[PDB]
């Protein structure tokens, strides 16, 4: 059968409530109860009886359609019947509050948190990567440092190898 | 008798005339002696006399100036070798000792007034070496003039 | 003549004595103070 | 705005019972005074009821051929009288006061005081549930608005001197404990100038020997020089120019 | 034999001409040897002062001292102008006589 | 409320069915036509007018049942389960997105605080206490001076050896050109003073050291 | 029999099922016991019209609540049947439908995984401004090395002027000149030594 | 008879003559072997006596008491001493500083014996003042000698440079070889050898310390080229091995 719409369910049980209840209120039940009066004019207590029925089942009909007036009935029933017939993929039985709020939260709340965790993981990555930078800048640096050391270290031990020839000068000139 | 006498005679003058001539033999052997003497000291003196004037001659060729004495008791020098055009031309000037027995230059070549500038020093310092390495100085100035 | 020559050679072989007499005082004297000033 | 609760439409009247025909029986009991017993209350309400009965069933049947109404009327108020008695007689025997004593109908009720227990517990567990809701709210927004107001007192130029530990997690540990030092070097540059000059003084010294033993050796020459020259002029006259020029 | 010792008279007071000729021979050489005798002096006197001492002024002058037994041709020496003593070792074949002179002059010290 | 405050249902009714027969009694008057209705309608009206004036357990006679039920407290509690369930769904439904938007606030201001941290780290103070500017200058002034005079010493050396190989050259020829003939026959040959003056006075190298005055003239 | 509390149908009707079912009941009963009411008072004043009415009031009440009683009977089975209706079929929420609010609990996260994040975000906090600091810091080694080497530079250049001053002045290598310079004050030495004996020779003799 | 006896007093004569000539050359070797004295006299009076020091730089005039007219058979050892003098004949402008330090302490040593003007009265105690005065003459001397020396000798032992100032004397040693320049200013005196020199030390560059100097110089011994002995031993201490890498 096709999906039928959650209102029209409600007035067609309604409507078949009242058919049960007007055929629970015979006519002949009417009569055997009211037999004192019925003895009398017969007739005036059928017509009362119909007056009765008819009146009933109006002051039914319009409390249904003030209550759905008031109530805004259709239109929330309309919007279940959409999401119940979006979502009826689904077979397992749905997410319901777990009763303690950190755990229900929990969901809500995981994903922003992962957001700004990538975030943060992004910024710290492209950090690392200029340090990478930085410290192969500062170990060439610290080779170029000891290159120029070791040349003002050559520098000076070219200017101190004139001592042997110094001390040859001094040992050819030897005192008396 | 008489003629005992007459050639006693003649045996004196006879043994007088031996002993004359064989003492003239004897100053002849005296004399030749004499003059093999006075030939071997002129001989000597005058190899002595070449030797010196080979030396002299060397100084004198190798250094151009000439020494050499003349009248009036000058010894004149001669500086050769100065004026390139001619090394022959003789810068002479003379120097005597006075009568102070003091040096004193007499003249030069040509008329020069640098005489006494040179006298003085030498009189005093009595460097002759300096002198006359001076006075060439000098007459090479001369020259270029 | 032999006599007068002799005199006069004796007379100045006195005089040289007589110098070198005075001439001897001299350095006497001199290496005496000498000694005395070295010690 | 307008959202109907249950308590909403308690305070709405409501009729689950029918109207009765007569009228003033209401009042009644607002026409006896609280100040007797309940019971006595009870009895007054009773009897104000008999009476009531009476005087209605009084004119009901007057139009039956024969009616004895003089009677009625002395038969009402010996009854009425007597029921006083009647009435006053069961509250004595405490019977009459049953009516304020409630019965134990349990075996109807045990279902229910289970339903009751279950909804006793079921809102506890509602008011906890509201209770942690209400402290997860304050909570959050009492954070959020620290932070605020923290960053808002924040953002001033607050410059923090960074502690070697702060290193210690750092990618490039290595890189920064390694280190080398950079004023010793600046100290070795002096050290360089100073044996530089140490050894600029070596030469100087090594240069004033040489000047001194070549200067030496020319005195030496020059003495010796001078000393041949007087051995080969000894053997010559004082002045060759004089005996030369005396010369004859 | 008056006539014998006569003959023999003549004989020998002509040996006493001829002798006496021989004596008046030897005097003339005796004259000749005191001529030769007196050149003697006179050139030697006059031969040593003046060479000697006109080398020994010329040496003064010059300061030089030359090696005499060397080849010709090639000035050899020592010179003692300057302060040192230094060898001439020249060579008169390839140099000239005013170039020769004018440096050893220029060893010579002018000052005073 | 002046109505009687019952608590017994059946007892109220059970005492009424009690009373029934003092009113039923009145029906011995009645005449045989009219015995029984009239008598049984004022039974019904003294039933109402005793009922309507009854309340129990704080509600009216014909909304409480039998039942011994605490229908006051069984209202009031259903009534608060309704109300709490009310509650706590609107509590459901709307905390978490006050919720949300709390943590996002929080989220953006711990952003923003994270990009503004500035670290300051100042490098080391190298020290130049030593400045060998002038140290520098002096050394290329020295370095000039020796230069110059290791060059005059290389130029001079040399000739100095030189000159010294002539003078021992002359000194070596010294001895046989004094042995030529030629050379050889050219150069052939008062107050009381004791002074108290010993010998051996003479200008000796010390006197280099020891210049006397000139007398001070 | 246990009580459904039915607060995910209270939360997305904004009210619980039981409270419009009981309102549906009070309302229907009202509307039952004022019509029931009305015909009462009709049939009453129809009797009172009537000359000599021999129903008396009581007689017709007693009917009317036989009457009464007979609806309310039948109601309230009929009444707890479309109740259940209700419950079973029009406010019941299928237990596979998930309202669009509660969309983003569709997935669970267990509470270890939100607090080993709350750990890894705390931990790359502390890490973001660790890195800062240490690029803050190789910045100053990088400042420090450009002094040092500055200074290196300043030291070589003038290691090279001083060389070229030692050129310009006519010694462009002082260890061969040292080395010449001892090989002449040795030959030097042997010239003096030679000429010191001749000339102590020409002395004694 | 008469030209005999002439003949013999003649040949008397001669041999007085030969005897005494003799006796002079005696006389004249044995004061050519003791004219080795420090102090050379030039001049000796009856009333004045000159003495010239080291090289005729310094002038000791010694003026006597006039001798007593009558009486000159008393005893010379007797004669009284009236002003001693002590002057300088160095040339001050073109001395060199060696000299000037050798004249300064030998005159601090006069003043120091300023009591020599009332010490010395007679002639007894004028040999003994001479000795005394001598002695330090001699050791002055010898300090300028080993001066000079190591100011000809000084870069052999490293010593490059010295600077004379007042007593105190500089000594500037340095060698890149152990990268130690230092400044050793040493306080000389009169009394110099034998008093122990009071040195101080400045390090103009290295580590060298004043205790490996007073090491030192406790080592040389207090004798003749004490100065000599300390920087041949300093360069032995401090260079001579350390010179050795070559």
């Amino acid at each position: 059968g096709t999906t039928i719409s959650r209102v029209k369910l409600l007035d067609t049980m309604v409507d078949t409530f009242l058919q049960k209840l007007v055929a629970a209120g015979s006519y002949q039940r009417f009569t055997d109860c009211y037999k004192c009066f019925y003895q009398l004019q017969p007739a005036m207590t059928q017509q009362i009886y119909d007056k009765f029925i008819a009146q009933l089942q109006t002051s039914i009909r319009e409390e249904i359609s003030d209550i759905k007036e008031e109530g805004n009935l259709e239109a929330v029933l309309n919007a279940l019947d959409k999401i119940v017939e979006e979502g009826k993929v689904r077979k397992e039985p749905a997410w319901r509050p777990s009763g303690i709020p950190e755990k229900d939260l929990h969901s809500v709340m995981a994903p922003y948190f992962l957001q700004q965790r990538d975030t943060l993981r992004r910024h710290v990555q492209k950090q690392e990567a200029e340090n990478q930078q930085l410290a192969d800048a500062v170990l060439a640096g610290r080779r170029q440092v000891e290159e120029l050391q070791l040349q003002v270290q050559a520098q000076q031990q070219a200017w101190q190898a004139l001592h042997r020839e110094q001390r040859e000068l001094v040992a050819v000139l030897r005192e008396p | 008798d008489n003629l005992l006498k007459l050639i006693a005679e003649v045996k004196g003058k006879k043994q007088e005339l031996e002993v004359l001539t064989a003492n003239i033999q004897d100053l002849k052997e005296e004399y030749s002696r004499k003059k093999e003497t006075i030939s071997t000291a002129n001989k000597a003196n005058a190899e002595r006399l070449k030797r010196l004037q080979k030396s002299a001659d060397l100084y004198k060729d190798r250094l151009g100036l000439e020494i050499r004495k003349i009248y009036g008791e000058k010894l004149q020098f001669i500086f050769t070798n100065i004026d390139p055009k001619n090394p022959e031309s003789p810068f002479m000037f003379s120097l005597h000792l006075n009568e102070a027995r003091d040096y004193e230059v007499s003249d030069s070549a040509p008329h020069l007034e640098g005489l006494a500038e040179f006298q003085e020093n030498v009189r005093k310092t009595n460097n002759f070496s300096a002198f006359l390495a001076n006075v060439r100085k000098a007459f090479t100035a001369t020259v270029y003039n | 003549q032999e006599l007068d020559r002799v005199f006069q050679k004796l007379g100045n072989l006195k005089q040289q004595a007589e110098q070198e007499r005075d001439k001897l005082q001299r350095y006497q004297t001199f290496l005496q103070l000498l000694y005395t000033l070295q010690g | 705005r307008q959202s109907w609760r249950r308590a909403s439409m308690k305070e709405t009247n409501r009729r689950k019972s029918l109207h009765p025909i007569h009228q003033g029986i209401t009042e009644l009991s607002r026409s006896i005074s609280v100040d007797l017993a309940e019971s006595k209350r009870l009895g007054c309400l009773l009897l104000s009821s008999f009476q009531f009965s009476i005087q209605k069933l009084e004119p009901f049947l007057r139009d039956t051929k024969g009616f004895s109404l003089e009677s009625f009327r002395a038969k009402a108020s010996s009854l009425s009288e007597e029921l006083k008695h009647f009435a006053d007689g069961l509250e004595t025997d405490g019977t009459l006061q049953k009516c304020f004593e409630d019965s134990n109908g349990k075996a109807s009720d045990f279902s229910l005081e289970a339903s009751v227990a279950e909804m006793k517990e079921y809102i506890t567990k509602f008011s906890l549930e509201r209770q942690t809701w209400d402290q997860l709210l304050l909570h959050y927004q009492q954070e959020a608005k620290e932070i605020l107001s923290r960053g808002s007192t924040e953002a001033k130029i607050t410059e923090v001197k960074v502690e070697p530990m702060t290193y210690l997690g750092s990618s490039q540990n290595e890189v920064l404990n390694t280190k080398p030092d950079y004023q010793k070097i600046l100290q070795n540059q002096s050290k360089v100038f100073d044996c530089m000059e140490l050894v600029m003084d070596e030469l100087q010294g090594s240069v004033k020997q040489l000047q001194a033993f070549m200067d030496e050796s020319t005195q030496c020459f020059q003495k010796v020089s001078v000393q041949l020259g007087k051995r080969s002029m000894q053997q010559l006259d004082p002045s060759p120019a004089r005996k030369l020029l005396k010369l004859q | 034999g008056l006539q014998e010792a006569g003959e023999e008279d003549t004989r020998l007071k002509a040996s006493l001409l001829q002798l006496t000729r021989e004596l008046e021979e030897l005097k003339e050489i005796e004259a000749d040897l005191e001529r030769q005798e007196k050149e003697v002096d006179e050139d030697t006197t006059v031969t040593i002062p003046s060479a000697v001492y006109v080398a020994q002024l010329y040496h003064q002058v010059s300061k030089i001292e030359w090696d005499y037994e060397c080849e010709p041709g090639m000035v050899k020496g020592i010179h003692h102008g300057p302060s040192v003593a230094q060898p001439i070792h020249l060579d008169s074949t390839q140099l000239s006589r005013k170039f020769i002179s004018d440096y050893l002059w220029s060893l010579v010290d002018t000052e005073w | 409320d002046f109505r009687v405050r019952c608590t017994s249902k059946r007892a109220v009714t059970e005492m009424l069915q009690l009373c029934g027969r003092f009113v039923q009694k009145l029906g011995d008057a009645l005449p045989e036509e009219i015995r029984e209705p009239a008598l049984r309608d004022a039974q019904w009206t003294f039933e109402s007018a005793v009922q309507e004036n009854i309340s129990i357990n704080g509600q009216a006679w014909q909304e409480a049942s039998d039942n011994c039920f605490m229908d006051s407290d069984i209202k009031v509690l259903e009534d608060q389960f309704d109300e709490i369930i009310v509650d706590i769904a609107t509590k459901r439904k709307q905390y978490p997105r006050k919720i949300l938007e709390c943590v996002i606030k929080t989220i953006k201001a711990k952003q923003e605080i994270l990009k503004q941290y500035h670290p300051v780290v100042h490098p080391l103070d190298l020290k130049y206490d030593p400045d060998p500017a002038p140290h520098m200058e002096n050394l290329k002034c020295r370095g000039e001076t020796v230069a110059k005079e290791i060059s005059e010493a290389m130029k001079s050396l040399p000739a100095l050896i030189e000159q010294g190989e002539g003078f021992s050259q002359v000194l070596r020829m010294q001895p046989v050109i004094h042995l030529q003939r030629i050379h050889q026959e050219v150069f052939s040959s008062k107050t009381s003073d004791m002074v108290l003056k010993r010998k051996q006075t003479k200008d000796c190298p010390q006197r280099k050291w020891y210049p006397l005055r000139p007398k001070k003239i | 029999m246990s009580v459904d509390p039915m607060t995910y149908e209270a939360q997305f009707f904004g009210f619980t099922p039981q409270t419009c079912m009981l309102r549906i009941y009070i309302a229907f009963q009202d509307y039952l016991f004022e019509v029931m009411q009305a015909v009462e008072q009709v049939i009453l004043k129809k009797l009172d019209g009537i000359p000599d009415c021999d129903i008396s009031p009581v007689q017709i009440r007693k009917c009317t609540e036989k009457f009464l009683c007979f609806m309310k009977g039948h109601f309230d089975n009929l009444f707890s049947k479309m109740e259940q209706l209700f419950l079973q079929l029009i406010l019941r929420i299928p237990s596979n439908i998930l309202l669009p609010e509660d969309k983003c609990k569709e997935t669970p996260y267990s509470e270890e995984d939100f607090q080993h994040l709350q750990k890894e975000i705390e931990q790359l906090q502390e890490k973001y401004k660790t890195e800062l600091c240490t690029k803050q810091a190789l910045l100053a080694e990088l400042e420090e090395q450009k002094i040092v080497q500055a200074k290196l530079k300043q030291t070589l250049t003038f290691f090279d002027e001083l060389h070229n001053v030692g050129r310009d002045h006519g010694t462009s290598d002082f260890r061969e000149s040292l080395v010449s310079l001892v090989q002449n004050s040795r030959k030097l030495q042997n010239i003096r030594d030679n000429v010191e004996k001749e000339s102590k020779r020409l002395k004694i003799s | 008879r008469n030209l005999l006896e002439l003949e013999v007093q003649k040949e008397q004569t001669l041999a007085q003559i030969d005897f005494m000539q003799k006796q002079r050359n005696r006389t004249e070797e044995l004061l050519d072997q003791l004219s080795l004295s420090e102090w050379d006299v030039v001049e000796w009076s009856d009333d004045q006596a000159v003495f010239t020091f080291v090289y005729d730089t310094i002038q000791l005039t010694i003026t006597f008491e006039e001798s007593v007219v009558g009486f000159p058979f008393l005893d010379k050892r007797y004669r009284k001493i009236v002003d001693v003098n002590f002057q300088s004949l160095l040339d001050e402008d073109q001395a060199p500083p060696s000299s000037l330090l050798v004249h300064k302490l030998i005159f601090q040593y006069v003043e120091e014996k300023e009591s020599w003007k009332k010490t010395c009265t007679t002639q007894h105690q004028l040999p003994k003042m001479l000795e005394e005065f001598s002695l330090v003459v001699h050791h002055c001397r010898l300090l300028g000698e080993e001066i000079e020396y190591l100011k000809r000798w000084g870069p052999n032992y490293n010593l490059m440079n010295i600077d004379i100032n007042n007593n105190e004397l500089r000594l500037l040693f340095s060698s890149s070889a152990a990268f130690a320049k230092f400044e050793i200013t040493l306080f000389l005196s009169a009394y110099y050898p034998s008093v122990p020199l009071p040195s101080t030390i400045q390090n103009h560059v290295g580590n060298t310390s004043q205790d490996d100097i007073a090491t030192i110089l406790s080592k040389v011994p207090l004798e003749n080229n004490y100065l000599k002995n300390v920087v041949k031993q300093i360069y032995q201490d401090l260079f001579q091995d350390c010179h050795f890498y070559h």
